[PDB]
């Protein structure tokens, strides 16, 4: 009752970490798209 | 599994977050440089 | 006319120096923004 319990705890932790990583990647992608749009507008104006 | 892979980030989120922080710093630096360049305009 | 031409040449030199400095600053700013993104 130790190996299976540890495996289940590790699986739950890995799932929580994967969900958190997906949320963080989505937020980072949104912020990067916003920053890229701003930088492209600034570069077009500068050009 | 399909919904989890639907996110888009193939590689681990560690390097993804590192690159996102680097891009945010670069964007902030570029905005500050553009502001400093467009502010000091006193020539004739 | 010589005095007027000298004044015009001084003004043109001032303007050319100002334009050269502005162009240099713009090119430097552009290169910095490109390399730093």
């Amino acid at each position: 009752e130790n190996q299976v319990l540890e495996l289940l705890i590790h699986r739950d932790g890995e799932f929580q970490e994967l969900m958190k990583l997906a949320l963080n990647q989505g937020k980072i992608h949104h912020e990067m798209q916003v920053l890229e749009k701003e930088v492209e507008k600034r570069d077009s104006d500068i050009q | 599994k399909l919904i989890s892979t639907m996110p888009g980030i193939h590689l681990s989120p560690e390097q993804q977050q590192q690159q996102l922080q680097s891009l945010r710093e670069q964007v902030r630096t570029k905005n500050e440089l553009l502001q400093k360049y467009k502010s000091l305009c006193m020539f004739e | 006319n010589h005095e007027a031409a000298t004044c015009l040449e001084d003004v043109v030199y001032r303007g050319d120096m100002l334009l050269e400095k502005i162009q240099s600053a713009l090119a430097d700013i552009a290169q910095s923004q490109l390399k730093t993104r």
